[PDB]
């Protein structure tokens, strides 16, 4: 029931990414979103946290609130590894102004589900507020993602903050030796040259979807690294076909092959979004406006979301790749 | 075999137990 949730979270938001400008790259974390979401949600009640919890598609018929922020929680803990071959981290923290009471149960809740703590935070010296923030998440992405925050209103209450970060080395790496510039096609007709790395004779698993003109394959602890090649022209195609259904016969339908020659790019990018407009279209509306209740964080209906922001960062090298991704929650005073 | 990424792609990392989608990314131009 979970996992219905998470995919049809993560696969909504993505269209709704790819929709406001179809032929950028895109580059985001579901988990870091929804965690986010889910951490206000402990504070809110009535329709503001049905409203929420619905938009990131649980059920609330098969899954109570405990067991969502049960969830999250485990979730939490699963993102927090290291070893030689990964270094995971994700965490999340309350940037609050200093005066303003919040209630015990939110605090608690917060620390022992969320892992948060609250940060004393003076909003009016903007400046000083911003980098305090900025500089938590440049902390826990190991300097990968340190501008989440560019504007921040001198008004603001609170903002609740996720980050996460991954790392991980290739089980075959690639020679640096045989990276070589090469065509990268954007489209048919057009086309630049890019830092193409190659390895030859591997063996990995593998399905060609001859159905949806693309070929899927896995290169690697315990997450899932599917990398989905559609056929040139077929991407716009294999996106419409988006959905757990797909997801779960592409992973059933693997197999192990020897691979003759393998070519992936070595490149770096970045995206950031403001994310009201889709929220909003996910149906997480009174959050936004003067009838939301936060009154589980402070005790009183006055709280209200202001602007939501989203960045993250992809760099894929010969030995491995690396992933990071914010998510903060920006609220004023209602 | 041949598998060429020299054209558009998707990356999906995945929870193995929850199907959490814990990063998805769309290449569309790696000089960005």
């Amino acid at each position: 029931g979970l996992a219905s949730a998470n995919v049809d979270f993560a696969f909504s938001l993505y269209k709704q990414l790819v929709l406001k400008a179809p032929d950028k790259n895109v580059i985001f974390s579901p988990v870091s979103i929804s965690t986010a979401l889910a951490f206000l949600s402990l504070g809110a009640h009535n329709t503001t946290l049905t409203e929420i919890l619905k938009g990131l598609k649980f059920n609330l018929t098969e899954t109570s609130e405990a067991e969502i922020h049960q969830s999250f929680q485990h979730l939490l803990r699963t993102l927090n590894q290291s070893s030689d071959e990964l270094q995971l981290s994700m965490g999340n923290a309350m940037f609050v102004k200093e005066q303003l009471s919040l209630l015990d149960r939110f605090t608690e809740d917060a620390k022992r589900l969320y892992g948060s703590e609250a940060f004393a935070t003076d909003f009016q010296d903007s400046a000083a507020a911003k980098k305090l923030i900025n500089d938590y998440v440049k902390n826990g992405t190991r300097g990968k993602i340190t501008d989440l925050i560019k504007d921040l209103d001198s008004q603001t209450m609170m903002v609740l903050v996720n980050y996460i970060f991954f790392k991980a080395k290739f089980e075959m790496p690639f020679d640096p030796q045989d990276t070589h510039q090469s065509r990268f096609y954007l489209s048919k007709k057009k086309y630049v040259m890019v830092p193409m790395m190659s390895l030859h004779h591997l063996t990995i698993p593998y399905f060609r979807d001859e159905e949806l003109s693309c070929t899927v394959v896995q290169l690697n602890g315990n997450a899932s690294a599917l990398f989905i090649l559609p056929d040139q022209d077929k991407m716009e195609e294999v996106e419409a076909m988006l959905s757990q259904e797909t997801l779960s016969r592409f992973f059933e339908s693997l197999e192990f092959r020897e691979i003759g020659e393998l070519y992936l790019p070595k490149f770096s990018i970045s995206r950031d979004y403001n994310l009201n407009d889709i929220l909003l279209q996910l149906g997480i509306e009174e959050a936004f406006t003067s009838k939301a209740d936060l009154s589980g964080i402070t005790g009183a209906r006055n709280l209200a979301v202001s602007q939501v922001v989203h960045k993250a960062v992809l760099d894929v090298f010969e030995e491995g790749t690396e992933r990071s991704a914010a998510t903060a929650l920006e609220v004023l005073f209602q | 075999t041949i598998v060429r990424f020299n054209r558009p792609f998707l990356m999906i990392i995945v929870d193995n137990f929850t199907w959490s989608i814990f990063f998805m990314s769309k290449v569309t131009n790696p000089k960005q």
